[PDB]
RNA sequence: GAGACUUGGGCAAUGUGACUGCUGAUCAGCAGUCA
RNA sequence: UGACUGCUGAUCAGCAGUCACAUUGCCCAAGUCUCUU
């Protein structure tokens, strides 16, 4: 919409003025020159399109207040079709980057927003001077000395001279305050500071006649008599203020901050209690100016803000005083209303008697204005008025705003047609008259005004400038013009013909203002005469006066990369820098100056110093500044502020903290550098440490691709070719009884089976295995026995020998198995054996010879039965048979025979009263018909257990049905008999669940070997060739089916003779991921790797950066024992396909060694992981594949291949159209998926491991192995033995007696700690809360504590894993995470009384810290182990981590270290460690 | 005085 | 986590007013010395 | 009458300090609501 808003001639003339060159226009308010700005802004559209990049420029648009900018958007937004951004501080442009900043810029041609922000903005390189069109300000007049504007203007100058922007002014008022004589010298200061000419319209017939529809108003001027005397009620009260100021510095408080006048040469009082001296001192003045009725209601206004501070005091002694304060405003209150009440009854005309006494009871000044208010508005319609109302003071608004409503109402015809309102400047006062939030407003006064719901605006000096207001008919002014501008603008609000422009003033100075009135007309008509009459000058860019009126200020510094520091921005910048420091609530986030004396001043510095000022700089704690920055000898005080600061923070960037566009650095920043330090190894997988959407997919977990150990890839015996077989035993462990011979005798015999490769095999540790009916610990043979296979059909019978056993004699077979014939991973035999000569045991070849396929129990009825040779018992001892005739699946082992018994005898039990042979033709009779033999041997016979994985260990026995199933015994003749020796089944039932467990224990050792080798400790007599494995562990933890004990670990850490040979089964318990269910978890050892993980992270950071402050030391070690970092870590190191994580069951879940699938068919499963995903168990099962091609030709065919493809396909459509199948199809196919949560737990499993024997030196090289702590290889010691005994640096150089001072009475913390200090820094160090400024020989407790923290949690887990041998992971890592709480440290802290010697100043802390202790002496030093207390101080514990370091760093001993823990925890330890 | 002095009731709005 | 508004704290910036300290100029008088 | 000192007042300029008032801005952080993990 701009076709309504056509310019006028003088807009056109202005415009074209500033487009040639820069300016300044000066026009009356409302003449529309933000409109000129418009259209300027417009002229420079021609490159506003093209990105910054390619030569793009932007326009620039700012101004001084938020209020203005915002009318200003709104009016160019709705004005222009440009794109209008908005750029403030009140819209959190604190926390941009690079990012947001870049595309704001791009999207928006025209940017608006305040002065700081740009300035800001434009310093630290976001866009450049070369890159901006045109820059507006407006009300320029603000902008000089050091206003923001004028900061901004400083910077053409320093940045290319060529290819300047443009830049213009907007003002309507030209020079602020009272120094308005010889006008010329500010006209020329501000016609240079902004590089252009003032311009203004300069013919009354055609431009000031036409402009001057913003019509002067008329002056009006009301005199009133002075103030003849005092009243008493006045100085009663004032007489009461004096005893309460006197009582206000009586009354004692805790230590708050100390502030000093602004050229630190006066002690001044803290703002909390000053801030109530104030209010008391402006409610004097509103008694003493605007009238007894005036006071009536400002002390209502101080009853309001009194309760608001009383509400939100957040210390009792606040509370306190506001308490105070309330009260004797109340007495105020009563004593003053009384006397308004004793004479508010004058007339019978009640609220015209208020009013009436209102008028009484007013000052002249006051009664004044209510007859011109009377007397001015004639009682006109509400709408007919638009006045204005100027106070001074901001109390004084609400005051008359107060004395207005009840007036108003008060009158018989104002009543109707006036109504009130107030605002003040940006600190805004409480509008309520009642206690605080009588509702939720949602109408500013400004909008009130506008929309005609308000005729009378009562406002203190904020409506001058920026508020868009119609023109008011109407403005009165209660106070004196005090300075030109003011008055300008004041008299410039009444715009509108025939306005009424009204000031009041006192008798006796009513001259005064007379002249001064004058003065003010006679400047502006010398301002008009100097712009008309001056010479034809140029735009004046005479550039050497343009130095020389800027050369003043100390030399902007700008760094490399072209950012730049302005001196006047110094002192925000470093205070900026400063609050990032972390703090608790305050944490001394001011720097303290210090002015040095004459003496100081030629002392340290040149000759030239006795008369101008040296300032010193004091940094606070926490920063690593600990020294003194000393500021240039300067003329004023002022000047040496801004000069230290200046240097301070040359410094501070010098040292790294400033960022490269002098931002101070976070977090964010801070790991950026850090990133390819120690997180390079994730760029391999393409995602980075600072790259947060990599922690997206955290939750999922990994697929690996499992392989065999190096003992049996190609481990398969060849033909004429040496090989080893190793002979398996099964040896009980358990008391033999009735109920277990029938496996106690069998699994003892002489005969075995062997487990035969070509390759070798090292030795294998002890197994447990628990039978339902025993307890079983199975060996294997050390040495083996070795043959050479001479013939290729014996290596063929064994190797269908091998393939019948799982498919026949265990039924651990599927359709799709096929015979592995190559030799490759899992290519292994097992081999029957039998005895020798001699000691010497052989094949049983016999034994594979007649069992190639095992014998069919075909149904025999007796018709066939009766020419079958007779039974003959030896042929049937020992054997395995099935009860066909009943159920044709069971096998069934003959223990042995009762000869002694026939079919005709009588039943032993459950038939007792009748015989076998009858009751056989009663239920199985009818299909079989007779028996052969009637009076001959009975067998009795032994059924064998269906169990599949014999890991878990419950026990029990079941005599409800066992008695009857030992007592089975059938006919000889009818049950059909395989002859099959029974040991041998009886053996390989078990054959399995020895074989999965040797295929990891092989890993185990095979990594044991290289972790050793690495550590090159395999040469000792312990470990190498000469290693004597050690049986397994039982995990009875588990439930799934005088002088402190020196700890072991520590005790191995210093004496290297200590250490043990690290056992296979502690390695493999360590592999064993709990999904698996074994007898023994890997949880055990987590959380010490974890732990030590944490410790050693902790201490590499440390000694690596010692500057760093602990904020980002902790967040880096928290990124660093991250499981993420973990996973990607272990990953390369081919740890995962090593792992044990899934169930064992062979029938479902487990694999054939020398069975697997066929090989065209993995090799398409292979090829094509998309096709193999989408194939299922049934699928595979489809097909039936016969002998030849499954067993001897070990391949499928071509049609059972097309089969195969042609289901696939057909599936791809099917029911399980995109359906995944690999949850269960991919154990056939040796793939697994593992959450990495296992792969951290595992990885710190086996730093675990290492560490519980090696001790904590050896394992910092394994770090090392998983290139976590990467190596500083100037000095690789460094992070073998120095990590413990780091830490420190040039600190503790510097020394005295003096710490004493600081340490009142440490013998008592000597006494309390059992520890005695070599050195009484550390405790100093801990001792020290950042908001402690007392000290600057010593740092502060966070680089203590980082220490610390992790020395307490390595020390309380291995002290936990070593005693607590009886419970459960689950719960150990819940009683580790209760032993490191901070309520038990805090309560740790308390009970020894460590809350007296610490070292801090903050009042709300301190009082927290008091409310604490004294509960805590309440509940006796016993916390109900945690006490519901007010709030638990972070500090107390804080310190108590601090002096662990400390204590531990004073002798490098961990050993002492660990004794000082156990003194201060031992009874929360011993309380825990019998209850978590 | 106890008292404010009570201003005259006619007063005039003076040009400058 | 973000957007709106309010609460709370700290620093910087412009200007006026009051009192003090010091320098320079101008005007004036007195007292004292020389010419 | 001049030179000059002593005393003291007045005017004016400039600088610096104390106290108070007014307006403007940035930063940290809290509350609730909504988006929403
Ligand atoms: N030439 C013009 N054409 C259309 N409207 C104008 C013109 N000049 C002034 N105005 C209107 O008068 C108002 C003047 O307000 P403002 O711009 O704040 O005045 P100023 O900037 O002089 O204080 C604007 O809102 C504008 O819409
Ligand atoms: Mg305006």
């Amino acid at each position: 919409e701009d076709v309504e808003i056509k310019p006028r001639g003088y807009q056109l003339r202005l415009v074209d003025h500033l487009t040639k060159s820069n300016g300044i226009v000066y026009l009356p308010t409302g003449s529309g020159k933000t409109f000129v700005a418009i259209l300027v802004l417009k002229r420079f559209s021609q490159d506003f399109d093209k990105p910054i990049e390619s030569g793009g420029k932007r326009a620039l648009f700012m101004c001084n207040t938020v209020e203005l900018a915002r009318q200003q958007a709104m009016a160019v937004r709705r004005c222009t079709n440009f794109k209008v951004g908005f750029y403030v501080g009140e819209q959190g442009v604190d926390d941009w980057t690079r990012g947001m900043w870049s595309d704001e810029i791009k999207k928006n041609q025209v940017l608006v927003g305040t002065a700081q922000v740009f300035l800001d903005m434009v310093t630290q390189t976001y866009v450049a001077l070369s890159s901006l069109s045109v820059v507006i300000i407006d009300e320029c007049h603000h902008g000089t000395g050091h206003h923001p504007f004028r900061e901004f203007m400083r910077l053409f100058t320093i940045a290319n001279q060529t290819k300047l922007p443009r830049v213009v002014g907007l003002t309507g008022v030209l020079i602020k305050g009272n120094e308005i004589t010889n006008v010329a010298t500010k006209l020329k200061e501000l016609e240079i500071t902004y590089r252009g000419n003032i311009i203004t319209v300069s013919d009354t017939k055609e431009m000031e006649n036409v402009m001057l529809y913003a019509t002067k108003p008329t002056e009006v001027m009301v005199s009133f008599p002075h103030q003849e005397q005092v009243l008493t009620v006045t100085r009663l009260i004032s007489a009461e203020i004096e005893k309460f100021y006197v009582s206000l510095d009586l009354m004692n408080i805790g230590v708050q901050p100390i502030r000093r006048s602004k050229s630190l040469q006066c002690l001044r009082d803290p703002s909390k209690k000053s801030f109530v001296k104030q209010l008391f001192n402006d409610f004097l003045y509103q008694m003493k100016e605007y009238g007894i009725y005036a006071a009536s209601i400002a002390i209502i206004s101080l009853i309001v803000e009194f309760d608001i501070k009383r509400r939100q005091a957040e210390t009792l002694s606040v509370k306190l005083m506001h308490r105070t304060a309330l009260t004797l405003c109340e007495k105020i209150r009563h004593l003053l209303v009384q006397k308004l009440q004793d004479m508010t009854y004058d007339d019978d005309d009640d609220n015209v008697n208020t009013e009436e006494v209102i008028m009484n009871f007013s000052t002249p000044k006051v009664q004044r204005f209510l007859m011109s208010l009377k007397v001015s508005f004639a009682d006109k319609d509400p709408k007919d008025i638009c006045c204005l109302v100027f106070v001074e003071r901001r109390y004084t608004c609400k005051c008359i705003y107060g004395l207005l409503l009840n007036y108003i109402q008060s009158t018989p015809e104002l009543r109707n047609v006036l109504t009130p309102q107030f605002m003040v400047g940006r600190n805004n006062i409480s509008p309520d008259f009642e206690s605080v939030l009588e509702r939720k407003w949602q109408k500013s006064a400004i909008q009130q005004f506008r929309d005609g719901n308000a005729n009378l605006m009562i406002c203190s000096s904020v409506l001058e400038e920026g508020i868009d207001v119609q023109a008011c008919n109407h403005v009165f002014i209660l106070d004196p013009v005090k300075t030109f501008n003011m008055y300008v603008q004041s008299k410039g609000r009444a715009r509108t013909t025939e306005a009424k422009f009204v000031l009041f003033t006192a008798d006796k100075e009513r001259e005064k203002t007379i002249q001064q009135i004058y003065q003010y007309r006679k400047a502006h008509n010398d301002i008009a005469e100097y712009l008309k009459d001056r010479v034809l000058e140029k735009t004046e860019p005479e550039l050497y006066e343009i130095k020389g009126h800027f050369q003043d200020d100390i030399d902007p510094f700008t760094n490399e990369n072209g950012a730049v520091l302005l001196p006047n921005n110094a002192l925000a910048i470093l205070h900026r820098y400063c609050q990032t420091i972390p703090t608790d609530a305050f944490g001394f986030v001011i720097p303290w100056f210090h002015v040095l004396q004459e003496d100081e001043r030629d002392r340290i510095f040149g000759v030239s110093a006795k008369g101008k000022h040296v300032i010193s700089i004091n940094m606070p704690v926490n920063c690593m500044l600990r020294d003194t920055i000393y500021s240039d000898p300067m003329d004023n005080v002022k000047t040496a502020k801004i000069s230290a600061a200046f240097k301070a923070c040359k410094v501070l960037y010098s040292l790294g903290e400033l960022n490269e566009r002098f931002v101070p650095k976070t977090l964010k920043e801070r790991v950026a550098s850090i990133a390819d330090v120690h997180f390079e190894h994730w760029n391999k997988y393409g995602d980075s440490v600072t790259a947060t959407v990599n922690k997206a997919d955290k939750s999922k977990d990994r697929t690996y691709k499992t392989e065999c150990p190096l003992e049996f890839y190609d481990a398969l015996p060849r033909v004429g070719e040496i090989c080893y077989a190793y002979e398996i035993f099964l040896e009980p462990q358990f008391e033999s009884c009735e109920y277990t011979e029938h496996m106690y005798l069998n699994l003892q015999t002489p005969r075995n089976y062997a487990i035969l490769l070509r390759n070798k095999l090292p030795r294998l540790a002890e197994m447990p295995l628990f039978s339902n009916q025993g307890k079983l610990h199975v060996r294997v043979a050390n040495a083996p026995l070795e043959v050479i296979i001479q013939n290729s059909e014996q290596l063929e019978l064994l190797h269908q020998f091998h393939g019948m056993v799982f498919r026949d004699i265990l039924k651990i077979w599927h359709p799709f198995f096929v015979l592995d014939r190559r030799s490759k991973e899992n290519s292994y035999l097992v081999v029957p054996l039998i005895l020798g000569a001699g000691e010497q045991k052989c094949f049983d070849w016999e034994l594979m010879t007649n069992f190639r396929r095992l014998p069919q129990s075909h149904g025999s009825n007796v018709q066939q039965r009766e020419q079958q040779p007779a039974p003959r018992p030896e042929d049937f001892e020992g054997k395995i048979v099935t009860q066909w005739y009943a159920n044709y699946d069971k096998p069934m082992l003959v223990t042995k025979v009762h000869r002694e018994l026939t079919p005709l005898s009588y039943m032993e039990k459950n038939q007792q009263d009748k015989t076998y042979y009858e009751f056989t033709m009663s239920k199985y009779g009818n299909r079989i018909g007779d028996v052969v033999h009637k009076d001959k041997f009975m067998i009795e016979v032994r059924d064998l257990t269906e169990q599949l994985t014999f890991y878990v260990h419950n026990r029990g026995k079941f005599n409800a049905k066992s008695k009857a199933k030992m007592k089975v015994i059938l006919i000889p003749e009818l049950c059909f008999n395989f002859n099959f020796p029974g040991d041998l089944w009886l053996k390989l039932i078990f054959l399995p669940s020895i074989l999965n467990r040797m295929y990891f224990l092989l890993h185990a050792e095979a990594l044991r070997k290289r972790f050793n080798t690495y550590l090159n400790l395999h040469l000792l007599p312990f470990n190498g060739t000469d290693y004597m494995p050690r049986p397994l562990e039982i995990d009875y933890s588990l439930k799934r089916n005088g002088k402190v004990k020196p700890l072991l670990i520590l005790q191995k850490t210093v004496s290297k003779e200590h250490i043990t040979p690290a056992e296979q089964g502690e390695f493999l318990a360590a592999i064993t991921a709990s999904s698996a269910a074994d007898v023994f978890d890997m949880e055990r050892l987590e959380i010490l790797g974890n732990s030590f993980l944490k410790l050693s992270a902790t201490l590499y950071l440390a000694s690596k950066y010692s500057d760093w402050n602990e904020g980002t030391l902790t967040e880096v070690k928290s990124k660093l024992v991250s499981n993420r970092n973990l996973l990607f870590c272990l990953i390369d190191a081919d740890i995962p396909k090593t792992l044990n994580t899934i169930q064992f069951t062979p029938r479902y879940t487990w694999l054939p060694p020398g069975i697997s699938l066929p090989h065209n068919v993995l090799a398409l499963w292979r090829e094509n992981p998309e096709f193999a995903k989408i194939i299922g168990p049934h699928n595979l099962r489809d097909l039936a594949l016969g002998d030849e091609e499954s067993l001897v030709k070990g391949n499928c065919s071509d049609i059972n291949y097309n089969r195969f493809v042609e289901g696939c396909r057909a599936n791809g459509q099917s029911f399980y159209a995109g359906a995944d199948f690999s949850s269960e199809v991919n154990f056939c196919v040796g793939l697994v998926t593992i959450p990495n949560k296992v792969i951290a737990d595992t990885l710190e499993a086996l730093l675990g491991v290492i560490v519980k024997n090696y001790g904590l030196q050896h394992a910092f090289k394994m770090l090392e192995y998983f290139k976590i702590c990467r190596a500083d290889i100037d000095k690789p010691l460094t992070q073998l033995l120095n990590l413990e005994l780091g830490g420190k640096k040039m600190r503790a150089n510097v020394n005295t007696t003096e710490i004493d001072g600081f340490l009142i009475n440490h013998y008592y913390l000597e006494k309390n700690l059992g520890y005695t200090f070599k050195d009484r820094r550390y405790l100093l160090q801990a001792l020290t809360h950042p908001s402690y400024p007392t000290n600057r020989i010593t740092g502060s407790y966070q680089e203590l504590e980082f220490i610390g923290n992790a020395i307490l949690d390595f020390l309380i887990s291995a002290y936990i894993f070593e005693n607590n041998t009886k419970m459960n992971p689950g719960a150990l890592t819940d009683l580790r995470s209760a032993l490191v709480n901070n309520t038990t440290l805090a309560c740790i802290c308390v009970r020894h009384r460590l809350h007296f010697f610490i070292l801090a100043e903050n009042a709300k802390l301190s009082e927290i810290i008091s409310k604490f202790v004294n509960f805590q002496e309440s509940q006796g030093h016993r916390v109900t182990n945690m006490s519901t207390n007010v709030d638990v101080p972070k500090a107390l514990g804080d310190v108590l981590e601090a002096l662990i370091a400390a204590v531990y760093l004073d002798c490098r001993d961990l050993q002492r270290t660990w004794e000082v823990i156990f003194n201060l925890f031992e009874p929360e330890l011993q309380e825990f460690t019998r209850k978590v | 005085i106890d008292r404010y002095e009570q201003v005259s009731k006619d007063f005039e709005f003076i040009k400058i």
